[PDB]
């Protein structure tokens, strides 16, 4: 049930069913392609309403806007969104490019999501249990709840964090302004000395400041600063 | 009952006027630093002739009030760093007094190095494992 | 009067000095370089750089063993087993030992330096590699040398 | 014996003052003895006043949390704001890490702008070294 | 449990001394900060290591005074030849080492250094010769 | 000789502060600011600037607890609830505060100023707005600061 | 290997992870560097870190 | 009464350091009453000591042997090196010749390089002088 043409579709809330393998390039306006298996689709787009979600064996290549996104078995995305996302997966793994704005992230399964542009204002990112999160580029307010026995690995150099992680997991935070740490039988590495940082660990838990020492110029903890 | 939230110890009035004379001074100390800190500018720091390294990235804490040898030379002792002078030490002490808690060693001789304004200078040379303490040309 | 005692005992340093081997902490007395070995199973939670309220008791006979001595330089240094990797080793072993020498200079230490630092199992004295903090490895070392 | 005038009542006992007043509710907790000297870092000693002003805020669970940091006249106006900042700023992660939503508090430092005596004498500057945690 | 600091500011009037000792031990150090000018190591004007292998040679020097001689003396030390260049003046550049052991090179680190600007010393470690200049 | 007490006791200082928040009259006591609100259904008439006969007798232990202290200026300031315009009210609430601090001037304080200002609801200590002077938005506040 | 952005000097940096700022008045545009994760965004000019 | 126990008891009681280390162990033999005076003569009437060290060190047949010289900061570094390293030489040889393979062994001299304490006191010079005895 393949679909690979470049024209102008351009009005298709396609919720296709099953080894619907459409490598379309079409100028999908009003997008909204919901695809069941076997999607492989490269194309250079424009959207910027996008609701997708995405079944098992989608690869994809866009340039469209989205608005949401959604992953039920295994993907592999490499998409240049702009505006804002609302994303959700399930056991997949998914890769985007361009400056998005991801204001919550939910992930509750095996989620190896990546995002090698994320400029937001407040990202909510709660985790469960199996994911891998790796999103970088500058928040102005983090809040990783990891209530988790995963991963949150980060370069995203936050103004403002606050992450706390609950059941053995395992947070790579960065803190420009604010560090803000609750750490319980588990893992928060800061990669980046605060303005100001305070961070409290519970039974068995470990808030370890664990910056590259011999950095060029690895700036001390001053009076503000040293914590214990 | 009413109470007002900060109950203390008893204080006396030796510290009460010791205190409210360490404000007054405190004021003029930094009005003053406040003065020449915008009538020169600072050009540069120091951490370009002591800079980090790895195994100088330990940490101490230090109150000490005597001449600049014994301490920079137990700094470096305990960095593994070859401590050596240059230029001959003056007949009157160059006395520095660092009171501070917890900081990183290279920050130390940095703080070291600017207490002893204009009499010695710590440079650190972190490609090879030395710290040295230079006197002053006069 | 010239005081005779330094508000410290003989007879006290002794017995703090059984009452901690007692206990477990071990007590080295080499010359006038002195060695107190903390395991950090008695000290902290496991790969964690976080006191138990408990042990605080722990450093009450230590700070109060560092009251009775001339001292110019305690340095604190501690390691541990390998857990994830050699750089967040280090990291663990440098803020446990930095807030072990914190509480210290909390408490009464009569030194004008402490050092602190913390390596990746570097030094490890005994080849046996049992566990985390339970292995005899995993300890703090508080060293220094009586002063005159 | 659980409720909230014994709890008051033993916040005044370990010396923290708690004002009624309308819906504004607002603990002065002096900083001189919850915290470390000059330091973000909380007395930690004093921790039975930090369990008993988290189990009174547990009573309002719907109410946005100000919480403000304050100095005296010491140190540099920079320093003031940095230290008041890092001290309201902790205290607001010690109630979010005791388990207040993050969107519920605000941590804001005032080096004194607010002044609540006079910095001239020494009791008086001890009554201004303090944190205002006001609620609705 | 835990106790507080000994000669912790538990005390109204000893917070405000010690927040007023905090206040002035800082702002002596941006006082230090803006009156501490410094060279940058790009620009000393002082001699390096010259890394010669006999120039690593280990050796113990006690002395005072004119400073061609200690010169002249760790060239012959060194196998090294010794040139001058210049005009030694009436009033000697006099320097004083006295170190009980450490290596030749920094002694004619702490040579160049002590000169100053009255002299200068450098070395050519393929010719193997030190040479002392005048000004 | 000097005098030890100013005219006044901080034994009388509390127990005019108890028996005022006893009768309602709240008194915050934040640092030397010191507030007493009260509610204006405890002295006017409705929705006027007219005194009760009795409760002059309520600004009897006012003036009396504003005997103890030294103080520079106090500042009066009145605000109600909503009645027919912001303009009415804010005439309303001028004349209420600029006649109890006539009565405060008239008595005792040994206020050097007493700034006296009426505001529109524009503060309003709660959301609840139930009616006239009955609402505990309705109130005065006196507020000073206690000097040395 | 960068991607400046528009604004008054700011450059994201794809290495591995960066958002560095420059300075955008010496215009130091080589578009060829050793960018590391340790801050330094070393280009043909000078080295560019993320300014604070 | 023939054990471990006893005889560190005893080594103790004659005057030789012991210390558990892991599994480093170390034993601090001082040369003022073990070794005829300034030189590499072993003092033949502190033979007990001698017996009881290696009494002790029957007990590890298999650890490799340090054993390494001590002096304090009088004469040349040449004669602090050769008097050290001929006193850790000559205990090495009695290890040796009491019957420990010599492959096993190692000796080494310091000349106060290591300095247990100061050499600028008395009693501490006395405590430098000494030899230490490591194995695993």
């Amino acid at each position: 049930a393949a679909a690979a043409a470049a024209a102008a579709a351009a009005a298709a809330a396609a919720a296709a069913a099953a080894a619907a393998a459409a490598a379309a390039a079409a100028a999908a306006a009003a997008a909204a392609a919901a695809a069941a298996a076997a999607a492989a689709a490269a194309a250079a787009a424009a959207a910027a309403a996008a609701a997708a979600a995405a079944a098992a064996a989608a690869a994809a290549a866009a340039a469209a806007a989205a608005a949401a996104a959604a992953a039920a078995a295994a993907a592999a995305a490499a998409a240049a969104a702009a505006a804002a996302a609302a994303a959700a997966a399930a056991a997949a793994a998914a890769a985007a490019a361009a400056a998005a704005a991801a204001a919550a992230a939910a992930a509750a399964a095996a989620a190896a999501a990546a995002a090698a542009a994320a400029a937001a204002a407040a990202a909510a990112a709660a985790a469960a249990a199996a994911a891998a999160a790796a999103a970088a580029a500058a928040a102005a307010a983090a809040a990783a709840a990891a209530a988790a026995a995963a991963a949150a690995a980060a370069a995203a150099a936050a103004a403002a964090a606050a992450a706390a992680a609950a059941a053995a997991a395992a947070a790579a935070a960065a803190a420009a302004a604010a560090a803000a740490a609750a750490a319980a039988a588990a893992a928060a590495a800061a990669a980046a000395a605060a303005a100001a940082a305070a961070a409290a660990a519970a039974a068995a838990a470990a808030a370890a400041a664990a910056a590259a020492a011999a950095a060029a110029a690895a700036a001390a903890a001053a009076a503000a600063a040293a914590a214990a | 009952k009413f109470k007002k939230p900060p109950i203390n110890n008893p204080s006396d009035d030796a510290t009460i006027k010791l205190a409210e004379a360490a404000v007054s001074v405190s004021d003029s100390m930094l009005e003053m630093a406040k003065v020449e800190k915008v009538i020169t500018p600072p050009s540069k720091d120091n951490t370009l002739t002591i800079p980090n390294a790895y195994n100088l990235q330990a940490r101490a804490s230090v109150d000490w009030s005597g001449p600049i040898e014994e301490l920079t030379a137990r700094i470096a002792k305990a960095a593994h760093f070859r401590f050596r002078v240059l230029g001959k030490s003056p007949s009157v002490p160059v006395l520095i007094s660092i009171s501070t808690k917890d900081e990183s060693l290279a920050e130390i001789l940095r703080d070291i190095d600017y207490q002893a304004g204009k009499k010695a200078s710590i440079h650190v040379y972190p490609n090879s494992q030395v710290v040295e303490l230079r006197y002053a040309k006069i | 009067l010239p005081c005779r005692v330094d508000g410290a005992c003989d007879a006290t340093i002794i017995k703090m000095m059984t009452d901690l081997n007692k206990k477990g902490i071990k007590v080295a007395s080499v010359g006038q370089n002195y060695l107190i070995s903390i395991p950090a199973s008695a000290l902290f939670a496991d790969q964690s750089p976080r006191l138990n309220w408990a042990s605080y008791s722990l450093l009450n006979e230590i700070a109060a063993f560092l009251k009775q001595f001339r001292k110019i330089a305690i340095t604190v240094t501690s390691y541990s087993s390998k857990y994830v990797s050699v750089k967040r080793e280090r990291a663990l072993t440098l803020a446990r030992s930095r807030v072990v020498s914190e509480y210290l200079w909390s408490q009464g230490v009569d030194s004008r330096i402490i050092f602190t630092q913390g390596l990746g199992s570097d030094k490890p004295i005994t080849s046996y590699t049992l566990g985390g903090d339970r292995s005899p490895n995993a300890r703090v070392e508080i060293t220094f040398r009586r002063a005159v | 014996r659980d409720s909230k005038r014994k709890i008051i009542r033993d916040l005044q006992k370990q010396d923290i003052q708690y004002v009624e007043y309308g819906d504004t509710r607002t603990l002065i907790i002096p900083t001189d003895k919850y915290f470390m000297f000059s330091s973000p870092r909380l007395n930690e000693i004093c921790y039975p006043g930090l369990n008993n002003v988290i189990r009174l805020l547990n009573f309002y669970p719907q109410s946005t949390i100000y919480v403000a940091g304050f100095t005296d006249n010491v140190g540099s106006r920079s320093h003031k704001r940095k230290l008041s900042q890092a001290q309201a700023e902790t205290m607001m992660t010690f109630l979010w890490a005791n388990g207040i939503a993050a969107k519920r508090l605000k941590a804001e430092g005032y080096g004194d702008k607010n002044a609540i005596s006079d910095n001239a004498i020494i009791h008086g500057s001890a009554q201004n070294r303090r944190i205002e945690i006001q609620w609705f």
